[PDB]
DNA sequence: GTCCTATCGATCTTCGGAAGAGATTCAGAG
DNA sequence: CTCTGAATCTCTTCCCGCGCGCCGTAGGAC
């Protein structure tokens, strides 16, 4: 057994009992891999940018006779990286480079070229990159792309009662989804008459589309039925009986022959019947005339003789037709067979529908029904009905969406092309007429393997086929027209197209979302949301509850605890934990193969369609390390059912009990005891908890948050294995080792943490060392701590000591009391910065400057800015100071100030500068600083391959030829003027004197060119002179009004920030955090919280047992015995852990982590039994009923029975109420009409909304209404003549009469609408 | 207006009115020039087409448009709806002299009062501040109290605290649903941000203490303090409008406290002595000499209002507790003790909060609810009434009842097997052998939580009702009842798919215990459907409201009595059997329509036009009646409006 | 690079709203 | 031959507050 050097410090005593035989997966391939996807070319064509450009080139012009192709791309590195990209508010991006060649052909010849000229690879944009944290960078603003999932591409059949008719009936539907083009309809009229639309235009006759194909009606009455025959001989008009065509239905007339009757008048035909109908071989038999007086005819009959009609396709029989074509010589009168239950006769009812003759007339019909004033004509009827379904500029099933389709139609085979053709319509309508002759069955829209999920790969390779559809259109004109001669690929094309596509993509769609980066959890769960609304999806305001509820296959898919509950709940979910996207994009997750009896550890990933078609063991069932299940029988699910079956039985198990829910919720200990309301408000609540000042541990956890903080990707983590070399703070360097060196390198990893900045939601994200000088690193180690994470471990809160107790009702309701002790801790502190900036310009009148020299202001403000007209750093500052002193020309004092309440400390200011324009020292303070921070990382390589090469000096002398008569207190390539024979040795020193001087050489260009990144100005708007950008940082505390929650989805205001004195405190006076109500855990069923509360108590007890053996002097084999016997508690868990071997050295270490309380994991739905938390909580020596009896501070009386006491994890919500409390007596109004702004943003007005006014209505209260709609917000008059009544006291309103009513007036009038006041 | 630097707003209509006109220029000139027929029926189409955009843009065949498909807003769509003048800035508005925040509880409020942060009622008050810094002459005007204001000198508290030192202040959350949603108090100066209301108020809001942000307005004349104070101020407001039912109803932790206090524990520390009041009572509790709880005898006193109103004083011995007569203390003097005698729970206190009203009036009643208040939260103290999860009990039976079950289940299945009942029958009846084993898991559950408290009666044990923590909430009435109990530690039971059709087996677990995976997973079945629901119906909830207000706003009661004799008749509304409503439901308030006469023949019991308030409706309980005529508004004969009589008692009157 | 003039007068606006009601379009017949 | 039934089309409605976040005419000709 092994754990990491950043395990084996806190060691997570574990109470999982289920072996965790998958590892979860690096928690956002769901993104990467799908952008890999993207940028990667790949010559299976399929998948990427490739696939785009092969989707639209080669391209040309008939007219033309000639073509640019595409023949291969390449993708520069981008022209700034991610942190300086950030700085410098640019989007991370790289240039899109292709190699064009164009074709020019000639007339007349074979198209040999006359030239062609591959252009030295045309720029053709700038796509955006992603990051390795999964993020894009887009206006410096970090973006993240959601996942959409929406209905996959292929045929899907439907039906529905009482939505539609309501006689009780239901009607069928099937319809054609490609991934792009025309959706195709079809449906049945309630009268079984079949009908088809493109894109829910309106309704036509099915048949029209075979008409359109050029069946004739012949021919699809031989494509849709089955014939029944009649030969004219032995007697007139005998009939082929086909046995199995009668069976159920009663034999209403006579049929007999040959011996034993089959069955007679009015009987059921059976298979005893149909037996003899066989073994008396019925092949030809007598009917009576109304038999056959019912048909319809199969074919056409024209008499040959006078060359003219007597009966055709689909026409209706009758005695004196048959004569007179019998008669006519026509000895075989061929029909259909169609039993009202098995062959309803649906497609002969729609030819009584059709307008249509043949082809022609249809293709009219498609064209005026589709094309409303343009004129049908055969020439150009085909340019629409051939673009709606067989060419690839307009229809495209992409090979998911063919594959759907064959497997719906029962194909053999998956490889298919995109687009439809005849068969592959007529399956459908095939298909669908088996459905409603009754044997077959619809699906399920809302199922798991009917929506799939699209990601960021391939929305952006969507967005950028619309690029190359716009360049389409643009080349080929270019081309058709031009001259050939003088034009180049990068006269053909252009970037703007494409540029604009993509770039309004990842700047602006409905899915390039602003990123949540409040903390490391909230990170994640957002670059894993899947996401059903946006392009092509539906709508948050339109669906119901068909799609926002679960479903049976989101079990290991989408977890059913962690969605946005609100107007969109369940248009938004969470990917699971362990779940992953198909190759197709459907979402499949992984399962153990249970294999005869045993349950071996293979894992085969399913997804929701292969799933339905085995029985799958829950994941609690239990096996006898052999690995046979224990339990005789077995719960399992199937086919959405679930039900108990045998062991042996069963054929796949789950993986892990995590398997159902996200990481949003599987942070949650306990989980298994919560409400699913309060599970979801729990996981919802976790990700805005902002990262406190000194964040810590979760005494009780899951185990996740090993996880969770790694893989975000926040804190640092060591690239490559060595040694901590220096540390700082700012920076970390490690010598990492020759095992893991690339040979040529330094071998030297620095790692420049990132100190104080703004999140996206102004909390600040300072990364803090946990490693010490000349300690041992190994490849994945955290080296440096994120926000809200310590020895990463996610570390969202505080692990705060409540009790649960009523106390004089400032916890009523849900209100949480807290002592003074946990503010004066700083144990909530929060730093929240803030970005303030000042723009310049060289505006109309002329161009601004900043300055001290500031119109109408003296130094009582000035004081605070330097010389330059910026504010120093470090200045503390108010509303109203001015940070930066711009001034406007014809002059105007317009300058920064800070907005009026906010107050900060300046931590730190940026400065922008156009080409062209001048410097200033506070431009070069910045300077000096970057310049300097690059110089002296680039320096600590040169020093250590300087000493090396010295080194490769001195040992290969000393060693041998020694000149050491004076050595080390030489300049060591003075070290060559030394008399040295010439012996190899001194073409050596001069050899390696030259590896010397190229070294410098080396660096010579490469802090040239770094100090020329920075010396260079910046890509500034149109019209901007220079920015500046000033960030106050707030160190913002706790109080009243200020919102915290638990994990379990209990949350609170704080209410009154009591004295200690005033807290309980127990019989040993220490007093409790928080007073929590006890009444909110019977009534929201969310009891998981009180065996955190416990198990977190006990908890403590082994940190405070270890706090002792530490502040005793204990010796470390007694304080190794201790610990050993905390971890090896409880039953068979699932960790094991020898002390023995750490050392000494790390058991101290470990002690010195644990001596707050033992840190515990409690894997969610597999924890401690509360048997085992008594267990725990005898080994502290506390007292296993959980509870104690506490006194109130004062009096200190005692409580009548004891109650809960321990340590619950609390986090503090980002809706802290200072960000909240607004207040305004008079300020702006808006300029349309006279009402008040809105906001705090702006010094706004609340709403005194419609409902309100009915409230007042609702009283008697009409003096208040008409004040409060008019004197104190709409009357321009009335409330300047309202102010000065107040201040000289007067108390009286003189009201008149809205100006937004005569708003009204004047927009109604501004229609020819005369509205008037009238005055009797 | 211009934006971010030299860039116009794109400001719709002059996109549109530039539409026009220029397609105006063009005809003129066309025609003037002399164009034939087809050039000017296109550029007179194109202006018609225009002029179209401009009235009413999209009614056409397609809005048009200058991004990325944005239809450019025209004058139809200023009118218009949601985002237009009539609902977005006539009917209501955005108003001055208002502000926001989070509130929380302050406990220590007397009912009319809320504390409101100093540093909103100095930005909020700040007219009436200058209105007494020129009359203290302190400053010599606006110029400078804005200045000594903005220093927030040490004077302008004891000013402020002189501004406000009665002004009302309303309060309302959003939304609204109903009058009680705005409320008028009297500030009182806070030194946090919060805004402190009162514990009992927040129940009217449906404000819970969460997070949950409330908006304040000042009135600022003479007639809106008037206004504020007569109707609005929380005093006058304990009763519903829509049903004659308090809206003060206790705060769940008052009657937790008020339920602990007034319990009987058969054994207790000071038990069976006699006292000669309450005073002495509370002195031998707050010494720690007899337990609250300890059963007691006491002189009492009580007082009864006469048949002409004036107070009849009484006394005697009473036997009760100690504290039912620590709680005697706080009633005012005119109820009977007959009410405070009994462990009292939700429905009993608020019938006592009730019967307040009903005898001695408002005033009393309104600080009579203010002591409640404070007396519940301070031995809901004491009483320490923690939970824990030692209190959460398993009827032990549960694990047989199960086991029996089971086997039952089997033989519907075994049936199944030998194809012996149908596929129907056989599932119907397995959710009804769960469903009974369901009723017993509850039952043996509440039988236990009752069975848990024995003790010894000095000699032999003897039992009691349980003060087991989570029984006392559930049978004070406090939060939890039957329905949170029975899934917390009996049984969570039948659950149900997402079509509403019930699951074929169970869960048998509950919450003290584990779910195990699938479980868990069905469990999300419902409460996602809950969830969606809420989300969903919160839209159509809203959209009913408004066509109500809008279709009734036009009804004022205009006439005291409009001199109908026609009405209609109300019964107890008797169906499927038993009545599930009494006629002192309906008729209670309404005035009759005509003569009411004694069950029998002639002999007239209530005059024909007489308010059949509550001494009226006991009288006609006490009577054979079963049908009554009133009069109703449907049937009022004034026009434009109602009379008074026809609509009958003002609910919250 | 700035100023002035115009929009697919050589396409393709999204299927995944329901409803609920009206205006406007067609049966079986006297 | 069009008169009362019914049939397909469009128009209109969809909680209240609130807080962030960003993003904000183009193309062609002189
Ligand atoms: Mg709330
Ligand atoms: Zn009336």
């Amino acid at each position: 057994m092994v754990y990491s050097y950043t395990e084996k410090k806190r060691i997570r005593k574990d109470f999982g009992k289920r072996p965790q035989v998958l590892d979860v997966p690096y928690l956002l391939s769901i993104q990467l891999d799908s952008f890999q996807k993207f940028i990667e070319q790949d010559p299976e064509g399929q998948y990427g940018l490739e696939a785009a450009f092969r989707s639209v080139f080669p391209i040309q012009s008939y007219s033309g006779n000639s073509e640019l192709q595409y023949v291969s791309y390449r993708l520069g590195e981008p022209v700034f990286d991610v942190q300086e990209c950030q700085i410098r508010g640019v989007t991370y991006s790289a240039p899109l480079r292709v190699k064009l060649r164009l074709v020019i052909y000639e007339r007349e010849a074979p198209e040999g070229t006359v030239k062609d000229i591959k252009e030295q690879e045309v720029y053709m944009g700038e796509i955006p990159l992603m990051t390795d944290n999964g993020t894009f960078v887009i206006n410096g603003t970090e973006r993240v792309i959601v996942s959409q999932l929406h209905r996959s591409p292929g045929v899907f059949f439907d039906s529905d009662k009482g939505k539609t008719h309501s006689s009780g009936k239901v009607l069928y539907n099937a319809r054609i989804i490609p991934y792009r083009g025309s959706w195709l309809d079809f449906e049945f009229d309630p009268k079984d008459n079949l009908f088809v639309r493109i894109d829910r235009r309106r309704k036509l006759p099915a048949t029209i589309i075979l008409r359109a194909l050029n069946y004739t009606t012949e021919q699809i009455l031989d494509l849709f039925f089955e014939k029944v025959i009649f030969e004219i001989r032995d007697n007139k008009l005998q009939m082929e009986l086909v046995p199995e065509r009668l069976r159920g239905e009663t034999a209403s007339f006579d049929i007999e022959a040959n011996g034993k009757v089959y069955v007679e008048k009015g009987r059921r035909i059976t298979a005893r019947h149909i037996r003899q109908l066989e073994k008396d071989d019925v092949k030809l038999i007598e009917v009576p005339v109304e038999y056959i007086a019912g048909k319809v005819v199969a074919k056409d009959y024209i008499d040959e003789s006078t060359g003219e009609l007597i009966c055709a396709a689909n026409m209706e029989l009758s005695l004196d037709l048959l004569a007179k074509l019998s008669q006519s010589g026509h000895k075989r009168i061929e029909t259909l067979f169609t039993n009202d239950l098995d062959h309803g006769p649906y497609i002969s009812e729609t030819l009584r529908v059709d307008p249509t003759n043949d082809r022609l007339s249809a293709l009219v019909e498609i064209y005026r029904m589709m094309r409303p004033g343009e004129p049908p004509t055969r020439e150009a009827a085909e340019s629409l009905f051939e673009n709606l379904f067989f060419s690839e500029d307009r229809y495209d099933l992409s090979a998911v969406g063919r594959m759907k389709f064959n497997r719906s139609l029962l194909r053999e085979e998956i490889e298919g092309s995109g687009i439809l053709s005849k068969d592959d319509i007529i399956d459908v309508m095939k298909k669908l007429i088996d459905i409603r002759n009754g044997k077959g069955e619809v699906d399920d829209i809302d199922h798991l393997g009917n929506r799939r999920i699209r990601s960021v790969g391939e929305m952006a390779e969507n967005q950028f086929r619309v690029g190359l559809v716009r360049v389409e259109r643009a080349v080929k004109e270019r081309l058709s027209l031009g001259d050939l001669d003088t034009l180049m690929p990068q006269d053909m094309i252009n970037a703007k197209p494409i540029s604009a596509a993509v770039k309004e993509f990842f700047g602006s769609s409905q899915l390039s979302q602003f990123m949540d980066q409040n903390n490391p959890l909230s990170e994640i769960t957002h670059k894993r949301r899947i996401s059903a609304l946006g392009p092509g999806g539906l709508t948050r305001e339109r669906a119901g509850f068909e799609v926002r509820d679960v479903h049976p296959t989101h079990y290991g898919r989408v977890c059913p605890i962690e969605t946005p509950e609100g107007p969109n709940i369940g248009l938004i979910n969470s990917l699971s934990v362990y779940a992953q996207t198909n190759e197709y994009g459907f979402l499949e997750t992984p399962y153990r193969k249970v294999t005869d009896g045993v349950v071996t550890d293979e894992i085969h990933y399913l997804s929701a369609i292969e799933e339905g078609n085995y029985v799958i063991a829950q994941a609690n069932s239990n096996l006898d390390e052999e690995g046979h299940f224990v339990e005789d029988l077995v719960t399992c699910r199937s086919k959405g059912e679930s039900s108990l079956f045998s062991r042996d039985q069963v054929d796949y198990m789950d993986v892990s009990t995590q398997q159902v829910v996200s990481v949003g919720a599987s942070l949650i200990p306990f989980l298994e005891h919560d409400d699913a309301n309060r599970a979801l408000m729990g996981a919802n609540m976790q990700r805005q908890a902002v990262p406190t000042l000194r964040a810590d541990k979760p005494l009780v956890g899951t185990g996740m948050e090993r996880a969770v903080a790694v893989d975000s990707g926040v804190t640092a983590v060591a690239k490559r294995g060595g040694v901590v070399q220096y540390v700082d703070a700012s920076r970390i360097v490690i010598k990492v080792n020759e095992d893991e060196m690339y040979p040529g390198e330094a071998g030297i990893d620095i790692y420049n943490l990132t100190k104080y900045t703004r999140s996206n939601q102004n909390t600040c994200i300072n990364q803090m060392p946990c490693v010490s000088l000349g300690e041992p690193v190994e490849r994945g180690d955290v080296l440096a701590d994120g926000p809200s994470t310590d020895l990463g471990e996610l570390a969202l809160g505080q692990n705060m000591r409540v009790a649960f107790m009523p106390w004089n009702g400032y916890n009523f309701e849900d209100s949480i009391l807290v002592s003074e002790r946990v503010v004066q801790e700083d144990r909530f502190t929060t730093i929240h910065i803030q970005e303030l900036a000042c723009v310049s310009r060289d505006t109309k009148l002329g161009p601004e400057e900043i300055t001290a020299d500031i119109p109408n202001v003296g130094e009582a403000a000035l004081s605070k800015l330097d010389e330059s007209g910026i504010v120093y750093i470090g200045a503390e500052v108010t509303g109203g100071d001015i940070l930066v002193g711009k001034v406007t020309p014809k002059v105007k004092d317009s300058s920064l100030r800070v907005p009026n309440g906010v107050s900060g400390t300046v931590i730190d200011v940026q400065v922008f500068t156009r080409d062209g324009v001048e410097k200033d020292k506070r431009a070069l303070e910045i300077e000096e600083m970057q310049l300097k921070q690059a110089k002296k990382d680039l320096s600590e390589e040169l020093q250590i391959l300087e000493a090396g090469l010295f080194s490769r000096i001195r040992a290969v002398l000393v060693a041998g030829g020694v000149e050491a008569e004076k050595l080390d207190k030489l300049p060591r390539d003075r070290w060559l003027e030394l008399g040295l024979t010439d012996e190899e040795k001194q073409n050596q020193l001069e050899q390696l004197a030259e590896q010397y001087d190229e070294l410098k050489h080396e660096f010579e260009k490469k802090l040239e060119a770094k100090r020329r990144k920075i010396t260079q100005g910046d890509d500034l708007a149109p019209g901007v002179l220079k920015i500046v950008k000033v960030y106050l940082a707030v160190k913002r505390r706790i109080q009243p009004g200020d919102k915290m929650a638990g994990r379990h989805g209990n949350k609170g205001v704080i209410s009154k920030i009591n004295p200690i004195e005033d807290m309980p405190y127990d019989e040993n006076g220490t007093p409790v955090d928080i007073v929590l109500n006890p009444l909110g855990v019977p009534s929201r069923m969310n009891i998981g919280q009180i065996l955190e509360t416990h198990l977190g108590m006990a908890a403590k007890g082994i940190g405070d047992k270890i706090n002792a053996m530490l502040k005793q002097q204990q010796e470390v084999a007694k304080l190794r015995e201790f610990i050993q016997r905390a971890y090896d508690l409880g039953a068979d868990v699932r960790q094991k852990v020898d002390l023995s071997t750490f050392s000494d050295e790390e058991v101290m270490r470990l002690a010195e982590n644990l001596r707050k309380g033992m840190p515990i994991a409690t894997p969610v739905f597999d924890g401690a039994k509360e048997a085992e938390i008594k267990e725990l909580l005898k080994l502290g020596d506390l007292p296993t009923s959980g509870q104690i009896r506490l006194y109130d501070g004062r009096t200190g009386e005692q409580f009548e029975r004891p109650v809960t006491v321990g340590y619950m994890y609390m986090l503090k919500l980002n809706h802290l109420v200072d960000d909240k409390m607004h207040a305004r007596s008079t300020g702006s109004y808006s300029l349309v009409t006279q009402q008040p702004l809105g906001g705090k943003a702006q010094f706004g007005g609340q709403r005194f909304g419609e409902m309100e006014v009915w409230a007042l209505e609702a009283y008697g209260a009409a003096y208040t209404l008409q004040e409060m709609l008019t004197v104190k917000s709409d009357d321009v008059n009335g409330r300047t003549k309202m102010y000065k009544n107040i201040v000289d006291g007067n108390h009286q309103m003189e009201p008149g009469m809205p100006e937004s009513f005569n708003v009204l007036l004047k927009e109604i009038r501004s229609l020819g609408i005369n509205i008037e006041l009238e005055d009797e | 207006v211009p934006l971010d630097g030299g860039r116009f707003a794109t400001s719709d209509l002059n996109d549109l009115y530039r539409r026009v006109i220029n397609r105006n220029n063009r005809l003129k000139r066309l025609l003037d020039l002399a164009a034939p027929d087809i050039i000017v029926r296109n550029e007179k189409r194109m202006l018609q087409e225009a002029v179209d955009a401009l009235l009413d843009n999209g009614r056409r065949g397609r809005a048009i448009t200058g991004s990325n498909k944005r239809p450019l807003k025209s004058l139809a769509d200023m009118i218009k709806g949601k985002q237009g003048r009539f609902r977005q800035n006539l009917l209501g508005k955005r108003v001055d002299y208002s502000g926001r925040s989070v509130i929380t509880v302050g406990p220590y409020l007397r009912l009319h009062q809320c504390g409101l942060p100093k540093k909103m009622a100095l930005e909020l008050f700040k007219p009436f501040i200058y209105g007494k810094l020129e009359l203290r002459g302190l400053a010599t005007t606006i110029k400078a109290a804005k200045k000594m204001v903005e220093r927030e000198e040490a004077v302008v508290w004891d000013i402020l605290d002189e501004v406000i030192r009665e002004h009302p202040v309303l309060l309302n959350r959003a939304p609204t649903l109903h009058r009680l949603g705005i409320q008028a108090f009297e500030p009182v100066l806070i030194e946090g941000k919060a805004i402190q209301l009162h514990p009992l108020v927040c129940a009217a809001y449906n404000a819970d203490f969460d997070g949950d942000q409330m908006a304040v307005h000042v009135p600022l004349t003479l007639e809106a303090q008037l206004e504020a104070r007569a109707l609005m101020m929380s005093t006058n407001n304990i009763l519903s409008p829509a049903n004659g039912e308090p809206i003060i109803v206790p705060s769940q932790d008052v009657v937790l406290g008020l339920y602990y206090m007034t319990r009987d524990c058969v054994n207790a520390k000071g038990e069976g002595m006699v006292l000669t009041g309450p005073k002495e009572a509370e002195r031998l509790y707050r010494s720690g000499l007899a337990s609250l709880h300890a059963r007691v005898k006491v002189r009492i006193t009580e007082y009864e209002k006469d048949a002409n109103g004036e107070l009849v004083a009484k006394t005697s011995l009473k036997d009760t507790t100690v504290g039912r007569a620590i709680l005697w203390m706080i009633v005012p003097k005119g109820l009977p003790y007959s009410i405070v005698n009994q462990a009292l729970g939700k429905k009993a206190i608020s019938k006592m909060l009730n019967t307040c009203y009903r005898i001695l009036g408002l005033k009393p009643t309104v600080i009579f609810a203010d002591q409640i208040m404070y007396t519940g939260f301070a031995y809901a103290a004491r009483s320490g009434a923690s939970v824990g999860i030692d209190d959460m009990v398993i009827p032990e039976k549960k694990h047989e009842i199960i086991s029996e079950a089971e086997a039952e289940v089997a033989e519907i299945q075994e049936q199944f097997q030998s194809g012996l009942v149908t596929a129907g029958e056989r599932y119907n009846k397995v959710i009804d052998i769960w469903a009974a084993a369901n009723d017993r898991v509850s039952k043996a559950m509440m039988d236990n939580l009752q069975t848990e408290t024995v003790i010894n009666r000095d000699g032999q044990e003897e039992k009691q009702v349980s003060f087991n923590s989570i029984y006392m909430m559930a049978d004070s009435g406090a939060r939890g009842s039957a329905a949170q109990i029975r899934q917390l530690a009996g049984m969570r039971g039948l659950m149900a798919k997402p079509d509403g059709s019930i699951i074929e087996t169970p869960i048998t677990a509950n919450f003290r215990e584990g779910l195990n995976v699938l479980q868990y997973f069905i469990s999300t079945h419902g409460a996602r459907k809950g969830l969606a629901d809420t989300a969903l119906k919160t839209a159509n909830s809203g959209y009913l409201t408004r066509r109500l207000v809008d279709v009734a706003q036009d009804l004022v009661v205009t006439e005291d009595d409009c001199g109908t004799h026609e009405g209609i008749m109300m019964t107890p509304v008797i169906e499927g059997g038993d009545v599930k409503e009494p006629l002192r439901d309906r008729v209670l308030g309404r005035v009759t329509a005509e003569d009411v006469l004694k069950p029998g023949t002639a002999d007239i019991l209530v005059p024909r036009n007489t308010l059949l308030h509550e001494q009226w409706c006991d009288l006609l309980e006490e009577n054979s009646v079963d049908a009554v005529k009133v009069r109703s508004v449907v049937s009022c004969d004034t026009d434009f409006g109602v009379c008074a009589h026809c609509y009958g008692r003002d609910l919250a009157r």
